[PDB]
DNA sequence: AATAATAGTTTTTAGTTTATTGGGC
DNA sequence: GCTAATAAACTAAAAACTATTATTATG
């Protein structure tokens, strides 16, 4: 299992993502496999082959319910294996591959689950927020904006704290290199810009965060970001 | 725990001993018990080993 | 690794090969084929990573790619697998040497250009990185190729043109009436930096003998254990080569291996949630310990957090003299540490320095150590080993600290130990003639494990599919007859002497 | 062990004429059945209130 | 459009399991 | 009559020591 296996990973992700409810059905048999597969818990596995996230990361079929009553336990051990990540107490911070690979599976897999409704949405925001330093062109930061912009609206309610914060670190991370994370920041910022503007339209509150937060900023606008600007 | 036993010298001498691991390593006398997150308990919590057919095939062998 | 092994074999198949002084004695192809047996069993013992070649010339065939005539390759340089053996052992003794030449040809005329040229080919064949070009071959002549000056000349350039590309080769002494004739074509065409022109060594006069005898060890590589780091002062850390120049021996894994197909089953083993019947999550694992009343509960980065203490490191501690330890307070074998700079440089000197000093302060070096990640970390001393020498200046002992480990209290069992007693000075000088009858001068490598040794005998005989395993001999056991008649008396003598006579030491 | 005071004097002398000669004694050591005879050394240890030998393992080649 | 940081290779190594005399009346 | 050490064999477990290569720079 190896850069042979992690090929045909990538070769049958690439299939999926261009067929499309043809003969996306005996994928139940395989996705009941892949979870047997991801639970020997035996570390064998590298964490290239950690790629398999993307691999459950699914969107190709309907996903009879059965998909749904296992999702969520695939949701648990992630945040569980990301709570063990993240302590630098065990001197890593680190997931080389694993960041990514949940990146994507959650991204596929919120799709069909996990509107605000709960604690564990607050939770998952936050696994997200902590969100220090990276290496070799930044790919995790930019995962984790692609992720919460595509599934923004799953956030709300839960981002109307640390806004300065969120907001700041969004500039920050499109102001710095790697296009791609650009990219990344930018879709990041406009997902976060539309559903702060939502929220605050229905509020009661809208004044406080309003005249506390924004004018001020908008005017300190005045490279790219004066179009953001512009549209914020 | 000792060691009773008869130290034999050469083919005619016999001496009943009693040795002793006085030093010792140090290790614990309590090991760790993995129950169930849910329940509390290890009886959820058992094996299932898989000698998965080493050909194209899975089966157990 | 620095470079691995590769080395050939050759053998002239000449009639001349096929005789002896006397019949009774080996031909030199029998003595040759066997001591390739026992040098390819020798490997497979040790190092059968290694890669191993065999090929023939003289015989009226070839079959090396080369094509040259007489020159017959028989393998390509492999590792030395059972299968090999068994193509060996075909024709070693004198009937399969019949047998060999009836199937294969045997004695002709040939140049030694075709043959280095074939062993050149060979090793150039193999993309790895060999250490060592060996080659090795068996004959006792010189002359055929000498006798035409041609071939001689071309056989000594080529000689030295693979000396130049570096290849190594030698020659065991064969038996011969007349022999290979010292230094009369073989003085300079062989790579030789030692004499033995003392005898045309008719006589097969060589070190077959080890090569005939097979080591049971498995005499592993050097490799750096660790490079841990030394914290001195919290500001000046140094980087140090950890070794043990003895390892606890070990059995090879068992290789579970389906039943009709001999084939090792890849296995899976994992819980599962046996509540249900369904399968478990490395979530679903809780660590619990029951004391009494509650049963308390933790987790991995919790059950290491106890566990961490500090980095992975030296902490030095402070000095203390060597006297200050005594051999009684002995804990799981001795380590060693030598000096490198790998990142910290200067540092062999401050080794060096430091090593000199205590030497001559007679105190070892107390420290406080964590192997790892994780890892607690233990009161350690550092002995300074001196590079001790010999006759030819090999480290029998290198230098640097040997690595002692000091227990701690409660490592102690003291158990419930009596009273002292004496005894008479006339049983001192009893026990003192005894140690002297059966006085042995100590020698370490003189002994192996007899488990060891037998279940190799049954795995190598099992390959081999000999008549019987190997009866491996237990070095262990004590020659009881032989201290019985070194003895004399003085058993008897120093038991009446304490022992009551009516009174046997048995119950 | 204990009941044989002929033994222990025997040990005893043994002790005392390894002090003298500076001698250490290499013994054979088998634990059971089931595990390995193996080789050690035995040197004494000497305390006011007891005497005693120490054994320690050592390694073949 | 080049160089670079990063993979398991074995190899030890350190918990586990067992089948082992032992205190009991 | 009950059931406790126990070293042996057996697992996983991390580092050495690999060899490989996405990188940025730059045209």
């Amino acid at each position: 299992c190896k850069i042979p296996a992690l090929d045909l990973l990538i070769k049958l992700l690439q299939t999926f993502r261009s067929s499309r409810l043809m003969d996306e059905f005996k994928i139940g048999e395989l996705f009941s496999k892949f979870y047997g597969e991801l639970a020997l818990k035996k570390k064998i596995p590298d964490t290239v082959l950690e790629k398999v996230y993307e691999l459950l990361g699914l969107l190709g079929e309907v996903h009879p319910s059965e998909m749904i009553n296992n999702a969520e336990n695939l949701f648990r051990a992630f945040l569980g294996e990301l709570k063990t990540q993240m302590t630098s107490a065990v001197r890593e911070p680190k997931l080389p591959v694993l960041a990514g690979c949940l990146k994507g599976l959650s991204s596929l897999l919120c799709n069909f689950t996990k509107s605000m409704e709960e604690d564990p949405q607050t939770s998952r925001e936050i696994f997200n927020f902590v969100l220090q330093i990276d290496l070799k062109r930044y790919a995790v930061p930019s995962a984790g904006l692609r992720l919460f912009a595509l599934h923004a609206s799953q956030f709300s309610t839960c981002l109307l704290d640390n806004y300065v914060s969120l907001f700041e670190v969004l500039l920050k991370w499109c102001a710095h290199t790697n296009v791609e994370l650009k990219k990344a920041a930018l879709s990041a910022l406009e997902s976060f810009l539309k559903q702060v503007s939502n929220m605050v339209a229905k509020n009661a509150e809208m004044h406080k965060n309003k005249l506390q937060y924004f004018m001020e900023q908008f005017y300190g606008i005045i490279n790219k970001e004066l179009s953001i600007a512009i549209r914020g | 725990i000792h060691w009773p036993c008869r130290l034999t010298i050469g083919s005619n001498l016999s001496i009943r001993i009693a040795a002793y691991k006085s030093i010792l390593q140090e290790r614990v006398k309590k090991t760790w018990t993995v129950v169930d997150a849910k329940t509390l308990k290890k009886e959820d919590i058992q094996k299932e080993t898989v000698y998965c057919l080493n050909d194209d095939d899975e089966t157990e062998v | 690794y620095s470079g691995r092994d590769s080395l050939i074999f050759l053998v002239d198949a000449s009639k001349a090969m096929f005789e002896s002084q006397s019949e009774d004695e080996l031909t030199p192809f029998d003595m040759s084929i066997q001591c390739i047996q026992s040098v390819y069993i020798s490997k497979i013992i040790s190092s059968d990573r290694d890669l191993l070649a065999v090929v023939f010339y003289g015989t009226e065939k070839d079959k090396n790619s080369v094509n040259f005539k007489n020159i017959y390759v028989l393998q390509e340089l492999d590792n030395p697998g059972a299968k090999r053996i068994l193509e060996l052992d075909q024709f070693k003794g004198q009937q399969g040497q019949k047998r060999f030449q009836d199937m294969m040809g045997h004695g002709s005329d040939y140049s030694l250009s075709e043959v280095l040229w074939v062993c050149a080919n060979l090793f150039s064949d193999v993309q790895f990185k060999m250490s060592h070009k060996r080659i090795m071959l068996f004959t006792n002549e010189d002359n055929p190729h000498g006798n035409d000056s041609a071939k001689a000349s071309r056989a000594r350039t080529k000689a030295g043109d693979l000396r130049d590309t570096g290849i190594f080769l030698d020659l065991m002494h064969l038996k011969k009436p007349g022999g290979f004739d010292i230094s009369l074509f073989y003085r300079d065409i062989i790579s030789i930096a030692e004499d033995e022109d003392l005898r045309v060594h008719f006589e097969e006069s060589s070190k077959l003998e080890d090569l005939l005898r097979k080591v049971r060890a498995k005499e592993t590589r050097k490799r750096a254990l660790s490079r841990l780091k030394l914290k001195l002062n919290k500001d000046i850390v140094i980087s140090v080569g950890i070794y043990n120049l003895v390892q606890k021996a070990l059995k090879p894994p068992p290789i579970k291996l389906y039943r009709e197909t001999n084939e090792p089953v890849k296995t899976k083993t994992r819980t599962f949630n046996t509540s249900t019947g369904g399968l478990l999550l490395p979530s679903d694992t809780k660590r619990s310990q029951i004391y009494g009343s509650r049963q308390i509960i933790l987790e991995k980065e919790e059950t290491e957090e106890l566990k961490r203490f500090d980095d992975p490191g030296l902490m030095l501690m402070g000095f203390k003299p060597l006297v200050l330890l005594k051999k009684h307070h002995y804990l799981r074998p001795s380590l060693f540490v030598y000096p490198e700079e790998s990142l910290v440089i200067g540092s062999s000197t401050l080794f060096s320095a430091l090593l000199i000093k205590c030497l001559e302060k007679e105190v070892a070096a107390l420290c406080r150590y964590t192997p790892r990640r994780n890892i607690p970390p233990y009161f350690v001393a550092l002995v300074p080993q001196e590079e001790e020498l010999d006759d030819q200046k090999i480290q029998v002992t290198p230098p640097g600290f040997q690595l002692v480990f000091l227990p701690f209290a409660d490592d102690k069992r003291k158990m419930p130990f009596t009273e002292k007693i004496m005894a008479t000075p006339e049983q001192v000088g009893k026990m003192k003639a005894i140690v002297e009858k059966l006085r042995f001068t100590y020698r370490s490598d003189s002994f192996e494990n007899p488990v060891l040794q037998q279940h190799f005998r049954n795995l190598e005989a099992l390959a081999l599919d000999l008549m019987e395993p190997e009866q491996a001999v237990d070095l262990t056991l004590p020659k009881v007859e032989a201290m019985n008649k070194r003895l004399g008396s003085l058993v008897d003598e120093f038991k009446e002497l304490v022992y009551p006579p009516d009174y046997n030491p048995e119950g | 062990a204990r009941d044989d005071e002929a033994a222990a004097v025997a040990l005893s002398s043994l002790i005392h004429a390894l002090d003298d000669l500076d001698m250490v004694a290499i013994v054979r050591y088998a634990y059971d059945k089931r595990a390995n005879p193996q080789v050690g050394v035995a040197f004494p240890h000497i305390k006011h209130n007891y005497e005693c030998l120490v054994y320690v393992q050592l390694p073949f080649m």
